[PDB]
């Protein structure tokens, strides 16, 4: 019926932009004379309503119409993906995780990474993007990769982290083998992918690991920036359900018939793909 | 009993490889008992079941997820049709042995689709795969939406790229790129060994099948010429999956098991023993 969607700033996923004067979006067409579909989205900038744009939201829309199925949609509060924690005995989750159980929204779409934490409680659809993680660094900078003795044996010399309550820092605070590397991030982890990369330009970070379809796409609009080791880790993004939602079945059918017609490789193509410097 | 499976399988090496019984009458080393109904003939249904051995990729998998979601299991080998195809409104392969609820899942390189997925429930990728593109090592091409491959025409010399037809790289292709399939007929081939013997003898440009089978060939090449496209610019990405009876109640499991798998790195243990190569 009328689902309430819950997303996050992540480009080149999702674009949040002000809304203009009167309230509405400003027309635009993408580079190739494709029309721009935005949807006004409330959130912080108290709550302001703005504008949303980009893959995730183009797939909104396609599965709204193959469903039919009305939405309306906001952006998290917390700015979280979303982890696990400790409440000061039992444990919630945080991000747009807490929010899809807490009952807040009614389905992620977003660059949601499909992992076996976040699964135990939640409904992943089949992943309607396939990439993996990768490191960014700043033009210059020299590291093999995930292997590289200045991400295993760190120090204050050499910082890199990742995003606050988010996969990544799922990723790394699972596997114990990890525990020296988590301990360096946890003291440097950043609120937003758009800070860390930021912050990677102004040398105030050395390597920002994150997910490569928004890695790769940042090092192609800012040549300053690099990746570097390539997939060290390979996983995909879902569309974020509640256990009991009867759209589950309709959504990965649907998801899978847009990877088969090329629907996927038009949103790929428009958002993700842009050439190398 | 409930928490005993018949899981079917099909051979394809390297994720499944089949062998006879060795001498004892057991299966030994890193394999497992799988069952296959031979046939007398080609032209009869009468057979016989035989005791064979089993192991590889998908069967390393299997054996995570027995130890794991903790169930017992009675393999045996799929004899009408390979994967499944739905000929004459009737699935055949593994997935019909699931459709018609002969087995409880299905294990092997079974490629994750939306028409299977209506008859059967598949369980989350363990390998990725889509439609890939394999040249001789220095040729640029970008994925299948290359212009070079819809157009050809437009560049000089154009591109001679094929697939082996009657599959579902082909079937795709007709659907989707019309006048690609229409330029391709004349440059497919018979099968895999036949489209990287045409790549290397410069009869062929480029070679478009599964984007899995493509990367496990490229790895063990012979002298390391030909490569196949980035993992960015596969189309139709999917990947490999277990299928399941609609409804199943070991879906939720098995996900949670092979989502572990691929975080807890053994995925890719098994990834470096069975599908890496050399190059
Ligand atoms: O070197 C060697 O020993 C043999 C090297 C070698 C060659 C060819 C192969 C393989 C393995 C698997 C395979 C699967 C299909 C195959 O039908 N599909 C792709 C997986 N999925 C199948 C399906 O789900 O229907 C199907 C497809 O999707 O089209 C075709 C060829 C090979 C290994």
């Amino acid at each position: 019926t009328r689902l309430k969607i819950v997303t996050i700033h992540q480009e080149p996923f999702v674009y949040v932009k002000p809304t203009m004067s009167d309230g509405t979006c400003k027309e635009e067409f993408t580079v190739n004379g494709d029309p721009v579909k935005k949807v006004i989205c409330t959130g912080p900038n108290h709550t302001v309503p703005q504008c949303c744009y980009g893959f995730c939201i183009d797939l909104l829309i396609k599965l709204a119409r193959t469903m039919n199925f009305t939405y309306e949609v906001h952006l998290v509060a917390d700015g979280k993906f979303g982890t696990q924690e400790r409440v000061n005995n039992k444990k919630e989750w945080n991000g747009m995780m807490g929010e899809l159980l807490s009952g807040q929204a009614d389905m992620i779409v977003a660059p949601l990474t499909i992992n076996n934490e976040r699964a135990q409680y939640i409904e992943f659809s089949k992943p309607f993007k396939y990439q993996g993680l990768t490191i960014l660094v700043k033009k210059g900078t020299r590291i093999t990769g995930i292997n590289d003795p200045r991400l295993r044996n760190p120090s204050d010399k050499f910082i890199y982290a990742t995003v606050k309550q988010s996969s990544v820092d799922i990723y790394f605070r699972r596997q114990v083998e990890l525990s020296t590397m988590y301990r360096h991030m946890e003291k440097h982890n950043y609120e937003s992918a758009a800070e860390a990369i930021q912050a990677v330009r102004d040398n105030k970070l050395h390597a920002f690991i994150w997910d490569s379809a928004v890695l790769e796409f940042e090092a192609s609009q800012k040549c300053d920036l690099v990746t570097t080791g390539e997939l060290f880790f390979r996983s995909g993004f879902g569309i974020g359900m509640r256990k009991d939602s009867p759209w589950k079945q309709n959504v990965s059918l649907s998801i899978l018939k847009s990877h088969e017609n090329g629907f996927m490789e038009d949103l790929d193509k428009t958002w993700v793909r842009y050439q190398e410097c | 009993d409930d928490n005993h499976l018949s899981i079917v399988t099909l051979e394809e090496r390297p994720f499944v490889i089949v062998e006879d019984i060795d001498l004892t009458e057991t299966c030994v080393r890193n394999t497992v008992p799988c069952r296959k109904f031979v046939k007398i003939n080609n032209s009869t249904n009468e057979g016989m079941n035989v005791k064979k051995c089993c192991k590889g990729f998908c069967i390393d998998i299997l054996k995570k997820l027995s130890r794991t979601v903790k169930f017992t299991y009675d393999l045996y080998l799929v004899t009408n049709g390979k994967h499944g195809k739905k000929v004459n409104n009737v699935w055949n392969g593994m997935i019909g042995e699931v459709v018609y609820q002969r087995a409880v899942m299905a294990v092997g390189s079974l490629t994750i689709n939306e028409e299977r997925s209506e008859v059967v429930d598949f369980s989350v990728p363990f390998v990725e795969t889509g439609i890939s593109v394999m040249v001789s090592r220095g040729t640029q091409v970008t994925g299948l939406s290359d212009k070079k491959f819809q157009r050809p025409h437009d560049y000089s010399p154009p591109f001679r790229f094929g697939t082996v037809p009657n599959g579902s790289t082909e079937r795709n292709i007709r659907n989707n790129y019309p006048y690609m399939h229409q330029y391709m007929t004349r440059f497919n081939q018979r099968g895999v060994e036949d489209a990287l013997v045409s790549l290397k003898t410069g009869k062929l440009d480029a070679f478009i099948y599964d984007a899995a089978v493509l990367n496990y060939m490229a790895r063990k090449d012979e002298g390391c010429k030909l490569v196949t496209i980035g993992s960015g610019y596969i189309f139709a990405t999917t990947g490999y999956g277990i299928a399941l009876q609609k409804g199943s109640p070991w879906k939720r499991q098995i996900d949670l098991a092979l989502l572990q798998f691929v975080g807890d790195g053994e995925m890719e243990e098994l990834e470096t023993l069975w599908l890496t190569g050399i190059c």
